[PDB]
This record gives structure tokens, sequence and C-alpha cells, in this order.
RNA sequence: AAACAUCUCAGUAUCGGGAGGAACAGAAAACGCAAUGUGAUGUCGUUAGUAACCGCGAGUGAACGCGAUACAGCCCAAACC
RNA sequence: ACUCGUACGGUCACUGAAUCCUGCCCAGUGCAGGUAUCUGAACACCUCGUACAAGAGGACGAAGGACCUGUCAACGGCGGG
RNA sequence: GCUUUACUGCAGGCUGUCGCUGAGGACUCUCACUCCGGGAGGAGGACACCGAUAGCCGGGCA
């Protein structure tokens, strides 16, 4: 039969519909007042973060982040350009605002690292973002089967060298044939032109 | 070309900050929770450097020593009230709505409880013409008609230091010592006479601004000079 | 300069002479698809858009006879070299 | 007065000296950082790619 | 580009953040020598200055495949408990 | 920042103590106001086109402009016959 | 370097539109959001702010 957990899954697909259309309206109003990265016991979309590699155990942590909506905050060119590199603002960045927050979440713990995150909406100045993070320093992770590999040395910082899923996609590294001439294995090793 | 003296001004650096640590305080209204039992007695009248008033010191019932927005002809040893059923005469603070018509105020608070906005300069005030249950109208200094909320608080009767504007400096060093209280760069230089790198109406032979001056009000800052959105220019028609 | 809007003249697709109805071309339509409008959307952007930032020539002060040539029985039409003329009336 | 020789003589403001961390007498005692090795500043140690040739 | 604005120099210089002894990539929602065919991923040689781009100017410029190197394939979420 | 400031304020400009004065010009340019009608983009809407889409046309029309008015201690002008 | 009704662009301002954004060609309301208030509460209100985009102005700047 449905495990309960699809209908976490199914109200999420829409939103600005439903129960969830009112859980968001109340709930926002309270996020609207907290910080830019609150620790908070429990994953808003259970399904999402279990589906995500989350687990109710030591060492997992789940906290939401929220970052300002729109394209880049860039300062106009002191100095002598061409038309071309005048542009001020229609210019975006090429980090998506997911990958932002995941960042400041994974400076906020220091020793945590960053497993995963998803997206749990926004209002017309914000979006938020719940990321689940792990304590490879914990046994009760260094003992786990499906989290222990985030223990590795390697793994350190992930986040912020962009090995991350939300990072992987945004590396435009999804497709594994055409279209990803410039991208794998690395946007630098590609001359940067991905 | 460089930045004009106008736009210097906003970066707040020192040559165009207020001596604000010399300052001495904010005459905003007390805060009463109710009832108008808040008296205090006038215990000195001194000078205030941000406006070239006076202003004076009153120690209220309760223990708090403030120093208050003065009107003309008050004096120590008087006794001052605040509060909705505060007396109606020279000196004392309650809303619009418990004022009488016909009665020049000072010291208006734009949104109930801000503490004053309107009518705080040397010898003004507003005029308290229209009541109601919904609003109160008062003419200000300027001749403009402003409606407010009658729980609007203010102060009767009119500003202490009024004519201070019917002398002349005489001397540019007079300018100079009030300038030197004020957030304000002194002495001014005027734009025709700089070169054309450093505004608009510099450059050129001899001085003249070489463009009309009345400017729109979308120009954007470093060309929003001269007369702004001048709706008329001259002293003609 | 005066044009008799019919005429005995060569056909090439009849092969032989026939009589035609001459009309001046007219501009038919865009449809916005071509290659060079896909080309001005890709590569306009921000700042100056190297040919697409350039704005309409000028004028020759005489231009040349833009016509059709329609066989009277064939109902196919032909073009010619043009010459230059101020004003091209038909008679008739 | 000159910008010369005349004005040097007014120079006796003591500003960089040697710092605590460094080394360097580059700690200005003034702005309480080292404009040589950072200290004050930042954690991390001053350094630049342009303190070199490009490919070197 | 014998000027110059798209283009070029170049994702170069330089800047911010971060890991390791190497990084990154990686077990197909691939490829599309179209097939009764190949079978994770780097890299090297080649494919090729080819396809593609471009005031269609100056210039920019892959990939599939093939020959090599080395080879390795697995774990969750959910269903049922 | 101005600002512990509030029109007897402070911002932006011009002239440059007192004294006697400061004429005519609003066509152009600038600023500002108004505007029946005209013109005026995108989204949504309607028609055609496409089993869809590109696209073509339409209707509506903001600021702006046309047009009208105010204004020279606003740019400036005050000739030839 | 400087100028402007040189060319081409870029900030910026004005303006429409879409999202924030809710209920019953003009309107009421309150619940988001904004502001005032020490607080209670008051004012305002689906506007404004902010994101996106479109038109106009645009030597302030390149
Ligand atoms: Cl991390
Ligand atoms: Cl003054
Ligand atoms: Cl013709
Ligand atoms: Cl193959
Ligand atoms: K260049
Ligand atoms: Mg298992
Ligand atoms: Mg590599
Ligand atoms: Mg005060
Ligand atoms: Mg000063
Ligand atoms: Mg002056
Ligand atoms: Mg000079
Ligand atoms: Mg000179
Ligand atoms: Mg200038
Ligand atoms: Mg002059
Ligand atoms: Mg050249
Ligand atoms: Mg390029
Ligand atoms: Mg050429
Ligand atoms: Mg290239
Ligand atoms: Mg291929
Ligand atoms: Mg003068
Ligand atoms: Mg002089
Ligand atoms: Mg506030
Ligand atoms: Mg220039
Ligand atoms: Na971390
Ligand atoms: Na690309
Ligand atoms: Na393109
Ligand atoms: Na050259
Ligand atoms: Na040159
Ligand atoms: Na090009
Ligand atoms: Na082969
Ligand atoms: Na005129
Ligand atoms: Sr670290
Ligand atoms: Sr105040
Ligand atoms: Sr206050
Ligand atoms: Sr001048
Ligand atoms: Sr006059
Ligand atoms: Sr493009
Ligand atoms: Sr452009
Ligand atoms: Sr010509
Ligand atoms: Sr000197
Ligand atoms: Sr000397
Ligand atoms: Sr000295
Ligand atoms: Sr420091
Ligand atoms: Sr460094
Ligand atoms: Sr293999
Ligand atoms: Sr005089
Ligand atoms: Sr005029």
């Amino acid at each position: 039969a449905r495990s309960a957990y699809s209908y976490i899954r199914d109200a999420w697909e829409n939103p600005g519909d439903g129960q969830l259309a009112e859980l968001q309206w109340q709930r926002q109003q309270e996020w609207r007042n907290e910080g830019a990265v609150e620790r908070i016991e429990r994953p808003t979309r259970l399904d999402k973060a279990r589906s995500q590699g989350y687990k109710a155990k030591q060492g997992v942590i789940v906290a939401r982040v929220s970052v300002r909506k729109g394209s880049a905050r860039k300062r106009r060119h002191k100095a002598g350009r061409r038309s071309k590199r005048q542009g001020v603002t229609r210019i975006t960045r090429r980090k998506d605002i997911q990958r932002v927050a995941e960042e400041r979440a994974s400076r906020t713990f220091p020793n945590l690292r960053v497993l995963n995150s998803y997206s749990v909406g926004q209002d017309g100045r914000q979006k938020w973002h719940e990321v689940i993070l792990i304590d490879p320093n914990h046994p009760a992770i260094q003992n786990d089967d499906d989290l222990s590999w985030i223990c590795a040395d390697d793994q350190a910082d992930r986040v912020f060298r962009g090995l991350t899923g939300a990072g992987r996609r945004n590396r435009g590294l999804s497709g594994k044939g055409k279209g990803s001439e410039k991208t794998r294995p690395s946007l630098r090793s590609n001359g940067g032109k991905a | 070309g460089r930045r004009i003296q106008g736009q210097r001004r906003g970066r707040g650096t020192s040559t165009f900050r207020a001596p604000s640590h010399r300052y001495k305080a904010d005459l905003e209204h007390r805060k009463v929770e109710d009832g108008d039992v808040i008296a205090g007695t006038v215990v000195d009248i001194e000078h205030d450097p941000a406006r070239s008033a006076p202003v004076a010191a009153v120690e209220f019932e309760d223990g708090d020593r403030r120093l208050i927005l003065a009107p003309e002809g008050v004096g120590v040893g008087d006794e001052l009230q605040v509060g909705v059923s505060a007396e109606i005469a020279p000196g004392n603070t309650l809303p619009l709505a418990e004022i009488p018509e016909g009665v020049p105020v000072c010291n208006v608070e734009s949104s109930p409880g801000d503490g004053g906005k309107f009518a705080r300069a040397s010898g003004v005030n507003a005029q308290l013409l229209t009541h109601d249950r919904n609003v109160a109208v008062v003419k200000l200094p300027s001749g403009e008609m402003k409606r407010l909320d009658p729980q609007c608080r203010a102060t009767i009767g009119v500003v202490a230091g009024g004519g201070r504007t019917d002398k002349p400096f005489v001397k540019a060093g007079n300018k100079h010592h009030k300038m030197k209280a004020r957030g304000t760069k002194w002495p001014n230089v005027r734009g025709v006479a700089m070169n054309a790198v450093d505004h608009p109406f510099g450059g050129g032979g001899r001085q003249h601004p070489g463009k009309p001056k009345s400017i729109s009000r979308n120009a954007p800052p470093g060309r929003k000079v001269g007369d702004i959105a001048s709706k008329r220019t001259g002293r003609g028609g | 300069m005066q044009m008799p809007r019919r005429f005995n003249t060569y056909c090439p697709h009849c092969n032989e002479h026939q009589e035609h109805e001459v009309e001046k071309v007219r501009s038919g339509r865009q449809t916005g698809m071509k290659w060079i409008d896909r080309q001005r959307e890709r590569n306009s952007g921000i700042g100056n858009d190297g040919k697409f930032s350039k704005v309409p020539g000028g004028d020759k002060p005489t231009k040349k006879t833009d016509l059709k040539y329609r066989c009277g029985e064939c109902g196919k039409a032909h073009l010619r070299e043009g010459w230059r003329a101020g004003r091209l009336e038909f008679q008739e | 007065t000159g910008a010369g020789t005349p004005s040097q003589g007014k120079k006796n403001t003591t500003t960089h000296t040697k710092c605590r961390r460094c080394g360097e007498k580059s700690y200005h005692t003034k702005k309480k950082v080292c404009s040589s090795c950072g200290f004050g500043k930042s954690a991390k140690r001053r350094d630049y790619e342009w303190q070199s040739k490009a490919g070197e």
C-alpha cells in the first residue's frame, strides 16, 4: 500500500494548494522572524529528507536556511570596460540559491558535513531550504553502513568544492552524453567554459 | 568627472557630520501610561546647541529629570503637565483631541507617541484649527493644512526664541560659529566657479552655467543640481 | 517614364512570344522565422550587439525598375534586369 | 613651504614597527595591522600571486 | 581585428573559499560508425582545425568512434516487515 | 549622512556690503502643470496560423511625446529694413 | 583629461505588468506585509516595500 511518506510528498507537489497552503502561510510568518540558519529537530519534508539520506539518529542534523531572492548583487565597474563588461542589472551568478544556502549552513556547523538539501518554499523576497548535515566524528555515524562514507578525509568541506547533489547538478554534470563535453570531469579542467 | 559635493555629503564623513557628541538631548514628549497624573517643575533653562533656542530642564513627580522643548514664556519654578487631563496652559502637553480649537501649538507628533516632529524651530507654531472624532486639522508653519490623528500629542504655545532670524549675521565669522554647531559644510563655492570636472556648471572662459538650471526630478545624483524640478523660477508673473 | 501594362515579348517558360502583363514587385511580408531572425535574438544582449546595433542605410537618388513580367497564357512570371528610372507609370 | 626638504623635518611620528607575528618592521602601531604579514587583519597569512611573475 | 562597438586577448591575470597525496569524474532517463551494434569514469594518440560558431570579418572550435593505458563494481529511498 | 535636526528648518543653485534701481521677450531649449483627440511597450485577452509552438494581425493603452498653459533674479535674446 | 542635441552602451529616476497577494471600471473588508507605540493597542493594507520585466528620460558614468 501507499506509505504515509507518499502523502507528505504529494502534499508538496502543490505547496500552493490544500492544507499545505495554509501551513506555509502560517509558518513563513515565524520563519521571517528567525535567523539566517536555524537548527530544527525534525525535517519539514520527511519523505524528501529520508529519501536524500536522512535518518533519525545521533550525528544527523537538519537546519533551515533563508537567502534573499533574485539575481546577483554586483557593484558597477569603477574602471574602463567595453559595453559588454559594463552590465550590472541583469547579470546573474553561477551558483543557484540552494547552493548558497548549503554553504552558509555548513559554515554555521564547521564540524558537520553537508549531505543534501531541499526546498521548503519562498515568499516574494527570500527562499528557504533545509540542509541535512552529518557529524563525521560521532560513532553512531562512523558505524552506519549507509552514512559512514561521509567520514572519509576527502569528504571534508565537500560542499565548498561542489561535491553536493545540488553542487553536481549546478556544475552541469547530470548528462552523461551530449551537452557534458565541458562539464565532466570538472568545469576547471575544461577551461571554465561549461 | 569627479563626484560633486552633494555626493561627498552622503558618505557621512566627519566634514559633513553634525557635532552630535556635543548635542544635549532629544526633546521627545514623555510617555505616560494614562491619567495625566504626571507633573514636573521647571528646574532650569538651558541653551540647545542643535537649535540655537532655549530648552527647559524639568523634574517630574516620579523622579525623572529630562530636557523639554520649551515654548516661549516658561520659567524656573513653573509647573508643567503632560497627559490627557493636563490643564490648557502654555508649556503643557496633551493629545490634540483635548486641545481647544484655535490654539497655537508646537512640537506636534506625526504619529501618536513618536515624541514630536512638527513645529520645533525657534519662535514657530502650528495652529490647531479643526477637531473631530477621527481627524484633527492643524495648520503647520509653512501654511500647509495637515490632517492628524487626534491622538497626536502636542505642547500648547509657540516655541521659544522667536525673532532669531530678524537680525543679520553681519559678519562671515558669525555664520562661521553657527555652522560649526550643525551638520553642514560651509562656506559655499558656486558651481559656476569650479572646473568642468567638478560640477555641471563648471568650466568656460567666463562664469555661467552652460545649460538651463531647471533640472528634471528624474535626474541622477551628480546631475541633479541647480533648480530642482522648479514649477517656475524668477519673481515675475 | 511611361510603360505599357501589357505587351508581346518572350516568355522563357512557354519558350515563345506571348502577351505579358507588367506589375511592380510588391514587398512580401516577413515571417520572423528565418535564421537571421534567430541569430539576432541569440546574439543580442547587454551592451552593443555588433551588426545588430547598426541601423538602415541610405538611398540612391534614383532606384531601378523592379518589375514582374507575367505570361498571359501559362500564367507564370519572370524577372529582368531593371534600369534606373525616376518614375514609372503604366499606360492602361 | 616646500614639499621637499623643509617638509621632511616634521616627520617624527612612529607608525610601522616590528611585528609580533612575522618579525618585519611592518606592524602599523596606529592601525595595529601588519602591512607585511596581515597580522591584526587576518588569521591567514598575507599572500598574493602578484608577488611573483605569473608563470612562476 | 592593421580604427572600433559583437568578436579577440580569455574564462587568461588577479581575487574569495576548500580538499588530498594526488584531486575531480564514475556504473547510463548513455551512445545513435541506425545496428542482429557499443556498454561506468579519467587520461594518452587520433578522429580534426573536421562538424559547429563568427561585423559569416579577424578569429574561435568540439563530439561519437577507433588504437591505447588501467579496469570494478556497488549502496540507499519505498513496497513487505 | 543630513538628524539629539522639523519650514525662524536644511537641501540645491545664482548674485555678491549699504544706497538708488533692476525694462521688454515664453518663438527655440529647460523645468513644471494640464490634456477631448492623436501617438505610445510588455504581460493577460481576441482572430488567423501550427493536432502544439514559432509567427502574423487585433483590441486595450501607463509614463512619455504631439497639443495647450505657466515660468527669464531658467538657459538665453533685445537685430536688419 | 574635458565637452556635447557625435556613435554605442551602462547606472539612476518615472511608468505599466507578473510574483509577494488574501476575503467579500468602480468598491468594501482583514489575514499576509508596512509603519507608530514600552505595552495594550493604533495607523495603513493587498497597496507600499522587495524580486522580474517592459516603455520613457538618462555625459551622472564607460
Ligand atoms: Cl560540507
Ligand atoms: Cl543659517
Ligand atoms: Cl518599378
Ligand atoms: Cl558504438
Ligand atoms: K576589448
Ligand atoms: Mg541494508
Ligand atoms: Mg582531471
Ligand atoms: Mg528631541
Ligand atoms: Mg563642522
Ligand atoms: Mg559662494
Ligand atoms: Mg578656475
Ligand atoms: Mg582654468
Ligand atoms: Mg561635468
Ligand atoms: Mg555670471
Ligand atoms: Mg585594433
Ligand atoms: Mg566570450
Ligand atoms: Mg575589418
Ligand atoms: Mg574560445
Ligand atoms: Mg557524440
Ligand atoms: Mg560674480
Ligand atoms: Mg567675485
Ligand atoms: Mg521601526
Ligand atoms: Mg565620455
Ligand atoms: Na561544515
Ligand atoms: Na556554456
Ligand atoms: Na547564443
Ligand atoms: Na591595429
Ligand atoms: Na585607437
Ligand atoms: Na562575432
Ligand atoms: Na570501426
Ligand atoms: Na521662450
Ligand atoms: Sr576546513
Ligand atoms: Sr526624535
Ligand atoms: Sr523615540
Ligand atoms: Sr560653465
Ligand atoms: Sr519681470
Ligand atoms: Sr545568447
Ligand atoms: Sr544590447
Ligand atoms: Sr543618398
Ligand atoms: Sr599657502
Ligand atoms: Sr624653509
Ligand atoms: Sr610631527
Ligand atoms: Sr581587524
Ligand atoms: Sr593569498
Ligand atoms: Sr571495464
Ligand atoms: Sr548691492
Ligand atoms: Sr518655454
